[PDB]
């Protein structure tokens, strides 16, 4: 939540939350929280569920790209940057991030692609920077006819509207493989008589 | 092939064009909020960088083929990107084309003609409109014409020659055909639309527009004889300086002179906007509540934070130019000198239409972030102010009580000025457009320029000059849109577009009342009818745009007469003892 630098839509890092007690069902730290839709798990049943491996997918997308992160839809991000499986077990959390990432000089730090040879695999990591060879024209490091650079940056602004604002989305996807659980929920009901 | 390869070039272009266009528009908005040197230094470099990037991206797009592309969704985008223009010739041509445009702009801005004498904007129409003296306008017409005609004729002829030379580089007939190319439509056999046949459509529309204007121009001639007896012809034309303006396109001040019934004025809500507690903020609140009531989304949270609605008196340089600026990136803001007047209410309802239009096509890329043509851009703003101008809307706002007695003469004198301010400039527009279409291709040589200009002015508009002018003058180049590069065909099409959209929204709501007083208040049916129209933007042409509006794919003059229905019969019943027509032989200088 209080990170000073996030990753891109394709070069996102993965951290494992384990060996510690988590405080679920209470995570509202910012005011708006436009997206708190969970799949398969109730929002009020997160504290009484133990986990062993929890990955955090942190990526920055536009406002119209928030709805594209859903099983069964197709868009520009749900097919070439990041896509959730059909039987997704987790929750999607997004908020407004136009305050601390406001610079009118230019935002060329975050990168994202829009073209690939095929569809994405569930939980796929792509960092290649080869030339997009689509037609029957060989590319040998040429910028122009039939050869381009697939990696491009964003154009975020403090006045990016209302349905296109940068939504920093953190996916709380858990993995359950009948393993010994270590992440326990909040257990505080002590009253001795 | 390059089927999916062109998908990458345009997405790489627009990705950074969205960034740089906003960098330029923010500097432009900052220069408009205060006119200082530090803001201009940032705006000039941004505009130059954007113009250089556009050419750097368009210089390599010409190598790609266009006829082998199959998907029309990108064919509509690629044809709009190759329109470079001055990129074919060298830089010496562009330098000498701009060094004369700046010179003529500085000359026209500093127009000072005396022998009580002022600049261009200072005391321009205040003498033409307010003053009713004949000798006060006698000089104000002749000197204003002769100070900018003979001093701009040798500079404008070379400019027209350069405009014709620019047509051969991009394979065009003339410069006038370049502005007609924006009304382009491609697709199937029934979706194509040629850019040269527009003259025929304009003529077909004007052939039906003329019978509406004949009685309107004949009735205003009978009553003007009570002030100018020896200056108004009985069965001829009218002088050009007796039209309330130097060109006769805005007959706003002629309403008190051509009032149908002076025993009761029109509607008045200026006094009610002061004692009820109205401010500049609550007007936009009610306007947006009226806009959302038809099924439109809400506004941006920053629209109430960054938009300069109230005029600050803390040292800001205000230009006071009401225009909905589309800065990009989904940013919606309004720079307007807002007050509690009705004149500021009309433009406040006009700009909200442009705002809700720009909100619709924000999903498509920067290249398609435009209308289907030049006539759909500023045409959605007038229908909202027309629907809000009804007395029932003002009674539903909460200003006047529900016991208001609306009479027929009120609607008559309202439609009179609503026509004189809208359809009064249609002949003036058509005359200059046909003149430009004739003189740009090479149909009318330079040896019969002013003679043909005056012949067309007498035949089409029906205005006779008070003194004879030779061909050494350059009168038609004295207009704001004629001197510099400004298209004018859009204003002739928007007048039909607004009356078509109003009728299309009124018929879908099942309203069997008066068309000129039809309102879209609390109509969820027309909202979905308008959203699918404004959502396509530049992705779909006007052919596919009008089919979801009314169904037809051609210009319709039927709404032009179906709007002013109580006015046509009124002028017919009041012209029972008047001569309908015009005379091309009568002239005030015929001594
Ligand atoms: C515009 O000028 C004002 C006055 O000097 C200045 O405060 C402001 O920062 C300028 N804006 C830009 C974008 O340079
Ligand atoms: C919508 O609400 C009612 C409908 O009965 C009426 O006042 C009018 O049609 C509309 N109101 C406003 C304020 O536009
Ligand atoms: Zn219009």
């Amino acid at each position: 939540f209080n990170a000073t630098r996030f990753a891109s839509v394709y070069a996102w890092n993965r951290k494992r939350i384990s060996n510690c007690v988590a405080d679920y069902s209470v995570l509202y730290n910012l005011a708006p929280f436009f997206t708190f839709k969970c799949y398969g798990v109730s929002p009020t049943k997160l504290n009484d569920l133990c986990f062993t491996n929890v990955y955090a997918d942190s990526f920055v997308i536009r406002g119209d790209e928030v709805r594209q992160i859903a099983p069964g839809q197709t868009g520009n991000i749900a097919d070439y940057n990041y896509k959730l499986p059909d039987d997704f077990t987790g929750c999607v959390i997004a908020w407004n991030s136009n305050k601390l990432d406001s610079k009118v000089s230019g935002n060329y730090n975050y990168l994202y692609r829009l073209f690939r040879k095929s569809n994405l695999k569930p939980f796929e990591r792509d960092i290649s920077t080869e030339i997009y060879q689509a037609g029957n024209k060989p590319c040998n490091g040429v910028a122009g006819f039939n050869c381009y650079f697939p990696l491009r940056s964003y154009s975020f602004r403090p006045t990016y509207g209302v349905g296109h604002q940068p939504y920093r989305v953190v996916v709380l996807s858990f993995e359950l493989l009948h393993a010994p659980a270590t992440v326990c929920g909040p257990k505080k009901s002590t009253n001795l008589v | 092939l390059t089927e999916e390869n062109a998908k990458t070039f345009l997405n790489n272009f627009n990705q950074e064009a969205e960034d740089l266009s906003y960098q330029s528009s923010l500097a432009s908005w900052n220069y408009n909020t205060n006119i200082t040197e530090e803001n201009a230094q940032k705006m000039s470099e941004a505009a130059a960088k954007w113009s250089a990037f556009y050419e750097e991206q368009s210089k390599t797009a010409q190598s790609f083929s266009l006829q082998e592309i199959q998907t029309p969704i990108i064919k509509r985008q690629l044809q709009a990107l190759q329109q470079s223009g001055s990129s074919a010739l060298s830089a010496d041509k562009n330098k000498q084309l701009n060094t004369i445009l700046n010179t003529m702009s500085t000359i026209y801005s500093t127009g000072k003609v005396c022998n009580e004498c002022l600049l261009l904007e200072p005391g321009l129409d205040e003498i033409m409109a307010t003053s009713t003296d004949y000798n006060s306008r006698l000089w104000a017409w002749e000197g204003w014409r002769a100070e900018v005609g003979k001093q701009l004729r040798p500079l404008y002829e070379e400019y027209v020659v350069l405009k014709n030379e620019m047509a051969r580089a991009n394979n065009y007939n003339d410069y006038g055909d370049y502005w007609r190319g924006d009304y382009e439509a491609e697709g199937a056999d029934g979706y194509n639309y040629n850019r040269n046949q527009l003259i025929e459509d304009v003529e077909r529309t004007f052939a039906e527009i003329k019978p509406l204007y004949e009685h309107l121009h004949a009735y205003v001639r009978r009553k003007l004889m009570d002030t100018y007896p020896s200056y108004i012809s009985p069965t001829g034309c009218l002088p050009a300086h007796l039209l309330g303006d130097m060109w006769g396109r805005f007959w706003t001040n002629l309403y008190p002179l051509t009032v149908p019934f002076a025993q009761k004025p029109n509607i008045d809500v200026t006094d009610a906007m002061m004692n009820q507690g109205w401010d500049a903020e609550r007007i936009f609140q009610e306007a947006e509540k009226f806009f959302v009531s038809v099924g439109l989304p809400h506004m941006t949270q920053g629209f109430w934070a960054n938009s300069m609605l109230t005029e600050p008196a803390d040292g800001r340089k205000v230009v006071c130019h009401p225009t909905a600026w589309d800065l990009g990136h989904g940013d919606f803001r309004i720079k307007m000198c807002t007050k509690v007047t009705m004149d500021n209410f009309l433009t406040a309802h006009h700009e909200m239409g442009h705002i809700q239009y720009d909100m619709a096509y924000a999903r498509q890329p920067f290249l398609l972030r435009n209308g289907a043509n030049e006539g759909f851009h500023e045409a959605v703003g007038e229908i909202m102010s027309l629907s809000a101008a009804t007395p029932k809307h003002l009674k539903s706002i909460g200003l006047l009580p529900s016991d208001f007695q609306e009479d027929s003469e009120t609607e008559i004198n309202f439609l009179l000025k609503q026509a004189l301010t809208i359809v009064g400039t249609l002949p003036f527009t058509y005359m200059l457009e046909k003149w430009r279409w004739m003189v740009f291709r090479g149909e009318i040589p330079k040896e019969q320029w002013m003679k043909k200009w005056w012949e067309m002015k007498r035949e089409i508009v029906g205005v006779v000059e008070p003194l004879p002018h030779d061909e050494t003058y350059c009168d038609p180049a004295s207009l704001f849109h004629v001197s510099n590069d400004y298209s004018f065909i859009r204003y002739y099409t928007r007048t039909i577009y607004q009356f078509q959209f109003q009728e299309a929204l009124c018929q879908a709501a099942k309203y069997n009342g008066s068309l000129h007083k039809c309102d879209i208040s609390n109509s969820t049916e027309a909202g979905q009818k308008l959203l699918k129209m404004l959502s396509l933007g530049n992705s779909e042409p006007w052919t596919k745009a009008l089919e979801n509006v009314v169904g037809a794919r051609n210009m319709d003059v039927k709404p032009l007469l179906n709007y002013f229905q109580p006015l046509f019969d009124w002028l017919k019943e009041q012209n029972r003892n008047s001569f309908v027509g015009w005379n091309t032989e009568w002239s005030p200088y015929a001594d």
